């Protein structure tokens, strides 16, 4: 029943376009100047949209932005003359969301992350003193504005703490609101508790209430009744400075039991009085009151591109209104038109900053369709309005029972981000208030009603019901089998009779995410290794020829249709034109449909986004049938790895501690080879001496290194470039003909491949070049990488490894039929890591290879039997043995083990080993770095850091301690001074090494001199001294800076 | 006991009551008297080449020292009150540029100078309210201060005016043509070369701080200097040159070293060696040619051929 | 055998700061005072003459080349030009020379004002709030009780109270003579100059003898600070700054990628701008409130330079982020000590993935 997987990102933009921008335009529409003579009305319900310029593909290839233009009709009304100059004004450029849920900003694909924040409303909490009783406080939190904290003292006093200022008894606030004693006495249920505060703090009247409120809020100024009134109105009553939100109003009504309309979004007297009454009742233990949990998913909300955009648009609109008022009052003549009144610079700037430089808009993860899919379904606890890494603690990063079926308990990062970024579960969805829901089937008298439609439910809703998991087994029709059934009641796990179960989860994978739903035999894995496998499945690399798993899980065809890279026919007809770049299908009786396929493009992570056709010319095709496939899909479904022969046994030390020993077939059969495309860029600028020219007249170079340039100084498409090869030839006019200097762009050390695209952008061609540049040349270089020593290989169950040896296939162990193995894995890593599921897949994959079959096993498959996975695997292996005819395939004494021989000597190993077909992946990432001497930092004169600029390795203080514990003094002193920042000792050491002499003694490193200068610059007379040798002499200050 | 500084200044301002128009006229007369008296003293300063004493200044006004000093005081206090009671106007005008490069407190203190000048040049006889004349001076002082103190790489006022006119022309062309104007179109409309327009665009940029997250920007910028590696092809070279120089006759090599400044970095003429060396000019030229001809042979100098 | 033996740190006197920054020229002109808040010329990209990157103060931008171009090449060593007076030498001196800034009004070093022990407060035996109010122009202080009866030495006077005192002192019948009040860091400097350390030490010792409890502890702390000042032979008024040092320009580089500038340039420009405006206001006899507000602004600017955000609001940059002041450079995990002195990035280093070599020996490694 899986709906659209990337729908949290669409619904929020469809909502923004439909009623998110309108609400914000109308909220600021009537702009009036101070004289009240001119008025600007923004008829924001009629904003039209201009068709996007360029195209999606054109924006991508031009390195531009995919956007539209917004035009709202406006009417400037003269308050007297009454002349109304109706017009349509340009408001801004709105980047548009593509069909895949993403945006194209500056020619790069970006995704707006979803932020999990605390929902607006009122939250009660009880705090316990070291020796005192329980004291209760309440926090009222709006969508946007100031917070209202209430607190109960140890003596029974009620305090309010506007903002972060000092407290003030609640009587001041209630009287300042314009409430007499009788109404606040009647609304409260236990009035004597508040009467104690009234007596202790004195009954304030409205005038003195506002005086004291102004005095406490803004000390040092003479109090003024009007001053206070205005302060309160601006603080909690101003529609443009306090917004509860729709969710805030909903939560307030639900918690406090009010009935206020949904349209009012500011605090009202009723609200504060109710909140106070609830606090009093909670203090007195009335019965219908309860403190709040802030980690509950019923008190937490999800914001997506629509809300975050709305807020940015609101800020821009405030700035625009300020500019409009300024450029409206100044005018002494009504010669202004609405076109000349609005300035779209602040709104354009706000939207651009949000989409390009915010920390909620993120560079897309695009290694494969799975990473792309889970990047759009990600929930973050960090950002402008959430948490910070140093403030997030143990409580926030844990699994709250209310995550069941809404947030995956497995898929997270490892490290500083553990528990702060999560993934939406498989069936979960977000409703229009911002709370995550999840579907259930209704159960009537122990019968699961799959005929009726799934009933979705939020975290707070499913707290009073007894909900059964999705792995409960039912008989024919729907009755639940068994006598005891696990249920969840009030965030607890219990067991009940199957006549008292209210709801049942839709699927057994309803609790996990999509990446974790792709791991077969998951219930035989530890949770940590499941986390590793789910994380590593999104780092796999699309291979040269992908291949489906044999023991897939059933969600592969659905995990690939959302990335928008697989083409399916919507039409039940015939195929008339097939090509490497075009497919055409003619409807049985109808029009022709034509599709263009992307070819060897480049992703954010330098992988390849190819697209290939599957069908042949003149082929009968049905609707919904796969027509073309992506770079990580085979025929409809995800394909991230390859199926290879694996045996579990140790080699001669090559399996030691997670290392992997593979065969040479994975290299020459082009298994686990991939295409990676990189981009290089060169800029022609204009220096004060002169401009920079792209030409082949490069100094100090011979014609043997200008072979592949295109008589314009730029390399040619289809040329093989090795390291140090010139890509674009550039000359700078240096100042000291024989005047030009060479700074042509070259391939970095360790890079090679073919040149596939050389795009050129100059201001003449109508391109948006940078401010000071006169030509931007971009070159794309593609290469094919094979598996090699040092690469990371992985499985779906968390078993990672680094390849340490590639053996010729006549050295690898072989089977009783002569087939050498492909990979040998250490079994020492299986039982201590508890990822037994890998030992099941192999075996089932073995059967699948022998039976020419593909198995779709779903996780948690043991609801049908006592040991379902083992029985299915054994039966499948026996069936494969009977069909093939070879008895060595399967043995009854050792089911999963068969005999394996030694390729080096021909002798069989002492005991049979476990062999099978395993689905292994090749992980991304270029890490080898070395340095002798290179660039240095500006202030400290220490070597720079970074692979791309010949950077050095940092010798931290832990390494200094390690060298101090060894007794090393000369290694430490050479590392600290001569090799880092002894500005004169570096050259002397290098010259001594080159000449072959001894390295001289070092001096004072430059960072010490920098520190002494900075300390002197702090008005400190710190200095270095040389002690006097004889008696009647003064110590002499030593000049280091000489 | 608040910690805010702006609020404290606003309170200090509010302790002063606004003037009335008659009060403005009265103070203006005393201010004019003070100005004339100051001009006279300035005349005494030109005559004395020193600051005149109060007695000499009183003597220059034929006034008793007491009367003169009290008149001076009254004038000082009048100007003081005229500025003091209008600081509220200064704040009211300065609040309209709080996001242009200067902090709010800087705008206030720079507009105070304009208010002082306005109070120095206000004419009661004009028959106008001081709040009309003072606004011009306050606005001018604040605008000049922004032009001269908002950027690290300060741009001249004419450059700000040029940028503003370029923006206005670009908007006018966009409105007229219904599309974004090109560089050439704008350059033609401004009647200036495209290179000047690009220079203006490049100079208008704001300097990015070194601590911009990329991790900071300042940790990705190399340092200006000679790579330790490029200093070792310098010591090496000289030696090779010196070797081939040794082959030449002593006088010849000395001539060459001096004619190229290999010792002092300074190339010397003929005539300095004509005087310093034994024989005069037109003799060193022959030595230079007879040395170079020796070096130009493929023998005794062929390594340096690769240095080119 | 070693160049230096010990590192000594003391309280900097204004004479020492001037010595650090003042260097004389062959013409007889002394240089070292930064007077203009100008960094570089927009068109020539050449440093200004009396700014934060001046070549006449800090050193030539290009080694062995004059600012005006009169002298070039090494040949001219130690030849200060005449047209512009720049010393033709190596540009490295731009990271050693300091120069100074002279202040129109004295300011307080925020380190000795806002600290866990407040040395200004401890020496003056005044609460920190009173000292801050006097410094930031929120209250007056009675520098001399004079002849008044209800006025005590070092007593805080509000503006209204001072106006009442003024009315009393300007009454035709007042016998009141010799009363003095002050506001700002100048008042603090006068109070610090008043302290006679020897007499304060003797009085505190005598009082400590006849004391116990918290009173004894506080007098002990005062005596410790006073005795430290006696031993160091340093005058306590040196905690009030009259001149400030300027860091060498290469330690606050203004490089061109756009121009990337250190936050010290902006902080120094604020200090220079406010100092120049204060000098102008003191030259035209501005109204007293305006001058006092400018002095408060100068104090705040120097505070933000020494340690941004320690006392008042935090000076944000172009983006809403704090500017990195002088104190932020030498503290924290990203400070100088822990990022560049106790641990460095070193040359002759590489990094790579490790695989298992089973045939290697224990004393061997496999290097690609
Ligand atoms: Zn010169």
């Amino acid at each position: 029943h899986l709906p659209d997987l990337v729908a949290i990102q669409r619904n929020s933009f469809r909502w923004f376009l439909e009623e998110g921008l309108i609400e914000e335009l109308e909220s600021f529409s009537p702009i009036t100047d101070y004289t009240g003579k001119l008025e600007l009305h923004f008829l924001g319900k009629q904003y039209k949209l201009k068709r996007p310029k360029y195209d999606v593909d054109e924006a991508k290839r031009r390195d531009g932005t995919y956007s539209v233009q917004m035009y709202v009709p406006t009417r400037l009304i003269n308050k007297e003359t009454g002349e109304i100059k109706e017009q349509e004004v340009f408001i801004g450029d709105l980047p548009l969301m593509t069909d895949r849920g993403t945006f194209i900003i500056n020619g790069a694909e970006r995704v707006i992350v979803n932020q999990i924040v605390r929902s607006p409303g009122v939250y009660y909490k009880s705090e316990r003193d070291k020796n005192g009783r329980l004291t209760h406080n309440a926090s009222l939190i709006p969508n946007r504005g100031a917070w209202l904290k209430f607190e109960t003292d140890k003596n029974g006093l009620v305090w309010v703490r506007i903002d972060k200022t000092r407290k003030l008894s609640a009587q001041v606030l209630l009287k300042a609101l314009g409430l007499s004693d009788n109404e606040i006495y009647d609304k409260l249920r236990h009035p004597e508790y508040y009467q104690k505060t009234i007596d202790k703090e004195g009954q304030f009247s409205e005038d003195e209430a506002l005086m004291e409120l102004y005095r406490k809020l803004r000390p040092g100024e003479p109090p003024t009744v009007s001053g206070g009134q205005q302060l309160l109105e601006s603080r909690f009553f101003d529609p443009k400075r306090y917004d509860l939100g729709r969710v805030g109003r909903y939560k307030l009504n639900k918690k406090l039991g009010l009935n206020v309309a949904d349209t009012v979004r500011t605090l009202t007297s009723e609200d504060i009085l109710a909140a106070i009454d609830y606090l009093i009742n909670l203090e007195l233990d009335l019965g219908g009151c309860e403190v709040d949990d802030i980690d509950h998913l019923g008190n937490r909300r999800v914001r997506s591109v629509g809300e975050l955009l709305q807020n940015q648009v609101r800020v821009g609109l405030n700035r625009l209104e300020r500019i409009i008022r300024e450029r409206m009052t100044v005018s002494d003549s009504d010669s202004l038109s609405p076109a000349s009144l609005v300035n779209p610079k602040p709104l354009v700037a706000a939207i651009k900053e949000f989409f390009g430089s915010s920390q909620l808009s993120q560079f897309m993860d695009q290694t494969n369709p799975l990473a792309e899919l889970t990047h759009k379904r990600r929930l973050s606890a960090l950002g402008p309005g959430g948490l910070t890494r140093e403030r997030a603690g143990f409580a926030v990063r844990d699994i709250h029972p209310s995550h069941y079926g809404r947030i995956c308990p497995i898929e997270t990062p490892e490290g500083p981000n553990a528990g702060l970024i999560g993934s939406l579960a498989t069936h979960a969805r977000v409703n229009d208030y911002g709370f995550i829901e999840t579907p259930f089937w209704r159960v009537e008298e122990g019968r699961v009603r799959k005929d009726l439609a799934p009933v979705y439910m939020t975290a707070d809703q499913e707290d009073d019901l007894r909900v059964a998991p999705g792995d409960v087994a039912t008989d024919d029709a729907g009755y639940i089998l068994g006598t005891t059934i696990p249920v969840r009641y009030r965030q607890d796990f219990t067991t009940t009779t199957p006549e008292r179960v209210d709801y049942v989860a839709l699927s057994p994978v309803q609790i996990i995410s999509v990446a974790t739903s792709l791991i077969p035999f998951l219930e035989h894995d530890d949770a940590n290794r499941a986390l590793m496998g789910s994380n590593m499945q999104r780092q796999a690399v699309p291979l040269l020829r992908p291949e489906r798993p044999l023991v897939g899980t059933g969600l592969e065809p659905q995990a690939a249709r959302d990335s928008g890279m697989v083409i399916t026919s919507p039409v039940d007809g015939t195929i008339s034109y097939v090509d490497a770049t075009h497919i055409e299908v003619t409807a049985d009786t109808g029009e022709k449909y034509g599709y263009a396929l992307q070819k060897y493009q480049r992703s954010n992570q330098d992988t390849c986004l190819n697209q290939r056709p599957i069908v042949f010319e003149g082929d009968r095709v049905q609707r919904g049938q796969v027509i073309a496939d992506g770079s990580a899909t085979e025929k409809g479904e995800l394909a991230l790895g390859q199926n290879i022969l694996v045996a579990y046994m140790p080699w001669e030390g090559y399996n030691y501690e997670d290392a992997i020993l593979i065969s040479e077939r994975l290299v020459y059969d082009d298994v686990y080879t991939s295409i990676h495309i990189e981009k290089f860029e060169i800029e022609a600028r204009q220096t004060k001496l002169g401009p920079e020219e792209i030409t082949r007249e490069i100094p100090n170079v011979g014609e043997d290194a200008l072979r592949q340039l295109d008589e314009n100084g730029i390399i040619r498409v289809g040329a093989w470039v090795e390291s140090g090869d010139i890509l674009v030839g550039k000359v700078t006019p240096k100042g000291e003909a024989r005047d030009v200097r060479d700074n042509s762009l070259r391939v970095p050390n360790g890079e090679k491949g073919r040149v596939v695209d050389v795009r050129l952008f100059t201001r003449e061609q109508g391109d948006e070049l940078p401010p000071g540049a006169n030509m931007v040349v971009r070159v794309y270089v593609a290469q094919k990488r094979k598996i090699q020593v040092g690469d990371k290989m992985a499985g779906r169950h968390g078993n990672k490894g680094i390849i340490s040896r590639i053996l010729p296939c006549e050295d690898m162990p072989y089977l009783p039929d002569g087939t050498p193995l492909d990979i040998v894995l250490n079994p020492l890593g299986v039982p201590s890591r508890m990822n037994v599921g890998q030992v099941f897949e192999c075996m089932l994959g073995w059967a699948g290879q022998l039976l020419d079959a593909r198995f779709k096993v779903t996780p948690f498959d043991e609801m049908y039997g006592a040991e379902a996975s083992r029985l299915t695997v054994n039966a499948k292996l026996s069936e494969a043995r009977e069909q093939t005819g070879q008895p060595w395939v399967f043995s009854d004494d050792e089911p999963g083990k068969i005999q394996v021989y030694d390729g080096r000597t021909g002798e069989p190993f002492d005991r049979p080993v476990t062999v099978g077909r395993a689905y292994m992946l090749k992980l991304v990432h270029d890490k080898i770095h070395a340095r002798s001497t290179g660039p240095y930092s500006l202030v400290t004169q220490q070597p720079l850091g970074g692979k791309a600029q010949q950077g050095g390795q940092r010798f931290g203080e832990m390494e200094v301690w390690a060298l101090e514990a060894y007794g090393a003094a000369y290694i430490l002193q050479e590392l600290l001074t001569v090799k880092s920042d002894d500005m004169q000792g570096r050259n002397e050491a290098l010259n001594a090494i080159v000449k072959g002499k001894a390295i001289p003694r070092p001096g004072t490193p430059e960072s010490f001199k920098v520190l002494m200068r900075e300390l002197q610059s702090l008005c400190l007379d710190i200095a270095v001294y040389k002690a006097s040798t004889e008696d009647y002499e003064e110590d002499k200050e030593v000049d280091l800076m000489a | 006991y608040t910690e805010d500084s702006i609020r404290l200044y606003l309170q200090e301002i509010g302790r002063i009551r606004l003037l009335r128009a008659d009060e403005e006229i009265e103070l203006a007369r005393q201010i004019a008297d003070l100005l004339a008296l100051e001009r006279i003293r300035d005349e005494l300063l030109e005559q004395l080449d020193r600051l005149p004493s109060d007695a000499e200044w009183a003597a220059a006004v034929d006034s008793p020292l007491d009367e003169f000093r009290r008149r001076l005081f009254r004038g000082r206090r009048a100007k003081d009150k005229m500025v003091q009671s209008n600081l509220r106007l200064v704040v009211s005008i300065a609040k309209k540029y709080m996001n242009r490069g200067l902090s709010f407190q800087d705008l206030i203190q720079e507009g105070s100078l304009g208010l002082i000048r306005a109070a120095e040049k206000f004419d009661h006889e004009k028959g106008y309210k001081f709040s009309t004349y003072a606004t011009w001076w306050i606005r001018q002082a604040i605008t000049r201060a922004i032009a001269d103190q908002s950027r690290t790489i300060r741009l001249p006022v004419h450059l700000y005016e040029t940028i503003s006119r370029i923006k206005k022309t670009t908007k006018l062309l966009s409105q007229e043509m219904g599309r974004k104007p090109t560089e050439e179109e704008i350059a033609t409309r401004m009647e200036m070369t495209i290179e000047k327009l690009r220079f203006i665009a490049k100079s208008a940029q704001l300097p990015i701080s070194l601590e911009t997250p990329i991790s900071r920007l300042g940790d990705f910028i190399e340092a200006d200097g000679e790579t330790p590696e490029d200093e070792v092809a310098k010591n090496l070279l000289r030696e090779d040159l010196e070797g081939v120089l040794s082959t030449l006759s002593p006088r010849e090599r000395d001539v060459l070293r001096l004619r190229y400044g290999l010792d002092d970095g300074r190339m010397k003429t003929l005539e300095e060696i004509g005087q310093l060396f034994n024989v005069t000019r037109e003799r060193i030229r022959q030595i230079e040619a007879k040395a170079l001809r020796k070096l130009r042979h493929p023998n005794r100098n062929s390594i340096l051929k690769e240095y080119i | 055998e070693q160049r230096f033996d010990y590192v000594k740190i003391a309280l900097a006197s204004p004479e020492r700061i001037r010595q650090w920054g003042e260097r004389t020229l062959p013409n007889g002109q002394v240089v070292g005072e930064v007077t203009k808040p100008e960094t570089i010329n927009y068109r020539t990209l050449k440093p200004e003459m009396d700014g934060l990157f001046c070549e006449k103060i800090f050193g030539p931008a290009k080694d062995w080349e004059c600012h005006c171009g009169k002298y070039k090449r090494v040949r001219h060593r130690g030849i200060v030009c005449e047209r512009c007076g720049v010393e033709v030498t190596e540009s490295r001196v731009r990271r050693h020379r300091m120069g100074f800034i002279k202040l129109a009004a004295p300011v307080a070093h925020v380190w000795y004002l806002k600290g866990i022990p407040s040395y200004i407060a401890i020496l003056l035996d005044m609460p920190l709030r009173d000292v801050e109010q006097i410094v930031y122009f929120n209250s007056y202080v009675v520098l001399n009780p004079g002849n008044h009866s209800e006025l005590q030495y070092k007593q805080l006077l509000n503006e209204d109270q001072w106006m009442e005192i003024e009315d009393q002192i300007y009454a035709e019948e007042s016998d009141l003579e010799g009363i003095e009040v002050g506001i700002g860091a100048e008042a603090l400097q006068q109070l610090l100059q008043d302290l006679n350390l020897n007499e304060e030490s003797e009085k505190l010792r005598q009082e400590i003898a006849e004391s116990k409890g918290q009173k004894r502890a506080k007098l002990i702390k005062r005596l410790r600070v006073i005795d430290n000042f006696i031993g160091t032979e340093s005058r306590p008024e040196w905690m009030v700054l009259n001149v400030i040092p300027v860091i060498p320009p290469d330690l606050r580089p203004m490089v061109q990628l756009r121009f990337a500038t250190s936050d010290l340039n902006d902080l120094y420009r604020r200090v220079i701008n406010r100092n120049n405006r204060l000098a102008r206001l003191q030259e035209i006899l501005a109204p007293e409130i305006i001058v006092r507000n400018e002095k408060r602004m100068l104090q705040e600017a120097v505070d933000a330079l020494i340690d941004n955000g320690r006392r008042g609001r935090t000076v944000v940059g172009a983006n809403n982020r704090p500017l990195k002041s002088l104190s932020d450079i030498i503290e924290g995990k990203q400070g100088r000590f822990r990022q560049n002195l106790l641990g460095k990035r070193v040359d002759y280093s590489g990094r790579s993935v490790i695989v298992v070599g089973p045939n290697l020996k224990i004393h061997q490694c496999g290097l690609p």
